[PDB]
């Protein structure tokens, strides 16, 4: 016995809402009978069963979701798409020993939403233990594609600062994105003015949170 | 209603033996097979191998002779058993209720070899290196505003190691407008990630806001409250 490779494509699907997604996942040979299922994953959760046997849904799968193919050609059809169906849908085949698609992520468009944009000066428990952590929010904004700059003493850094976005809101389809500027206590307090610029095309302009350091 | 229930030790150091066990509530384990599915970022969705109320087993051609899956149908539950590890087997671990029995004359098959419903899926992480619990520092939010409208606030979960952490907020009382940010890796091998939220700024004065995070493969748990910074 070997392993299936299951190819979905494309990898990412943006769409609007109302209109229709088609996810291909094809097969490096034969899937025998009907044996192909279809899931939907969010995040922090297992994958969630939504069509097998090709085309059966599960208990609970709207209409929306149908599934075809056969052969080495499978298709999930989601019309009438919600904000809801923002996710990672993998297909699973059964004819031979199981094995999964590299999954298929389904992006659901949205009015343009500007970032709130929020600067968080390091904490003083934290400054006691000779480290400064500044933090950058940007929250609830649409596109994904947004610009974060660190400025201290108007000194671009680069290299300096880790950010991670979640995964798009299943309700209001927007994003968000926390980054973070971490400095030595020593080289902390070297410096005056810690600024966050933040670019996105929401925004009529770029936007600048900053503060000074020490002037509390 | 179908419920499986899985836990077991999720860091483990190399060649160290990793042991999960799935508990099905509200089903017959002779009614379906079970299997036991992986999740890693450099490989995907791995179907690892599965089990019958016969002890029969089939397994991953490309992980044979690495693990065992054994079942215990009397109460109700059934396992995973990798020998050794290595860094490649990092992943979330899930059980599930794979294909339905069918009954034939002078035999059972299995059909529908799909899964559901799933466990809550176990985090294993292979290093050599200790836990260690986080430092919870606050996101302090301004007394004066910032957005007159709007305010955020939020929590700091620094220098732990290793996933996962869970935070709520006001002991779940709180949900709305949250994030909870993908942690990251920073350059000393320690996670770091936040956890914010927006609320209105009229209620930075009277409304009490706290952060519950827990660390437990440190056994860490802590409540922060998070006050206005003045000036
Ligand atoms: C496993 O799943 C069952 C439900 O699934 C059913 O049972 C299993 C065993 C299988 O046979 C399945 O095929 C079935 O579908 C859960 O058990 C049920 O739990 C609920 C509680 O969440 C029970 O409901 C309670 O009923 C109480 C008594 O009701 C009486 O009074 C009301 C009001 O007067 C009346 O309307 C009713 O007709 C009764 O006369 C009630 O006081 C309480 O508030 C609640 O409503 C239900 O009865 C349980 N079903 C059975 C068959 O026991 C298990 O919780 C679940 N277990 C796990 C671990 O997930
Ligand atoms: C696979 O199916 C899709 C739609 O179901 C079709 O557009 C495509 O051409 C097919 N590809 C092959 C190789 O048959």
């Amino acid at each position: 016995v070997h392993e299936i490779v299951l190819t979905q494509s494309p990898g990412t699907l943006s769409l609007s809402p109302g209109e229709t997604a088609s996810l291909s996942c094809r097969a490096s040979q034969s899937v025998s009978d009907k044996n192909l299922a279809w899931y939907q994953q969010r995040p922090g959760l297992p994958p969630r069963l939504l069509i097998y046997g090709v085309s059966l849904k599960n208990t609970g799968v709207p209409d929306r979701f149908s599934g075809s193919g056969s052969g080495t050609n499978f298709t999930l059809t989601i019309t009438s798409l919600e904000s809801e169906d923002s996710a990672v849908y993998f297909c699973q085949q059964y004819g031979s020993s199981p094995t999964f698609g590299q999954g298929t992520k389904v992006e659901i468009k949205r009015t343009v939403a500007a970032p709130s944009v929020f600067i968080f000066p390091p904490s003083d428990e934290q400054l006691k233990s000779g480290t400064a952590s500044v933090v950058c929010l940007l929250n609830n904004f649409y596109p994904r594609e947004a610009k974060v700059q660190w400025k201290v003493d108007n000194a671009l850094q680069s290299g300096n600062s880790q950010e991670s976005v979640t995964e798009q809101d299943s309700k209001d389809s927007t994003y968000s994105l926390s980054s973070t500027l971490t400095l030595s206590k020593a080289d902390y307090e070297k410096h005056k003015v810690y600024a966050c610029e933040v670019t996105h095309q929401g925004l009529s302009s770029p936007v600048t949170k900053s503060f000074n350091r020490g002037e509390c | 209603q179908v419920q499986l229930q899985q836990w077991g030790t999720g860091l483990l150091k190399p060649s160290e033996s990793l042991f999960l066990t799935c508990a099905v509530y509200n089903e017959s384990m002779s009614a379906f097979s079970w299997s036991w599915i992986r999740q890693s970022a450099d490989k995907g969705l791995e179907w690892i191998g599965e089990i019958d109320h016969l002890q029969h087993v089939n397994y991953n051609p490309s992980l044979t002779g690495r693990f065992t899956i054994s079942i215990d149908t009397s109460k109700n539950q059934f396992s995973l058993r990798f020998f050794s590890v290595i860094a490649a087997d990092a992943a979330m671990y899930y059980c599930a209720r794979g294909g339905r029995k069918v009954y034939h004359a002078y035999w059972t098959g299995y059909v529908n070899n799909c899964f559901d419903p799933w466990g809550q899926g176990t985090l294993v992480t292979v290093s050599s290196a200790s836990t260690k619990g986080p430092s919870v520092f606050p996101l302090a939010p301004s007394s004066k505003s910032t957005s007159g409208g709007t305010a955020a606030l939020g929590c700091l979960v620094k220098d732990y190691f290793p996933e996962p952490v869970t935070v709520s907020w006001n002991s779940g009382a709180l949900t709305s407008g949250v994030h909870t940010f993908p942690a990251v890796l920073q350059s000393s091998g320690l996670y770091s990630l936040s956890s914010v939220v927006t609320v209105p700024s009229s209620s930075l004065g009277t409304q009490t806001y706290i952060c519950n995070v827990n660390h437990k493969p440190s056994n860490t748990k802590v409540d922060k409250r998070v006050e206005p910074k003045s000036c």
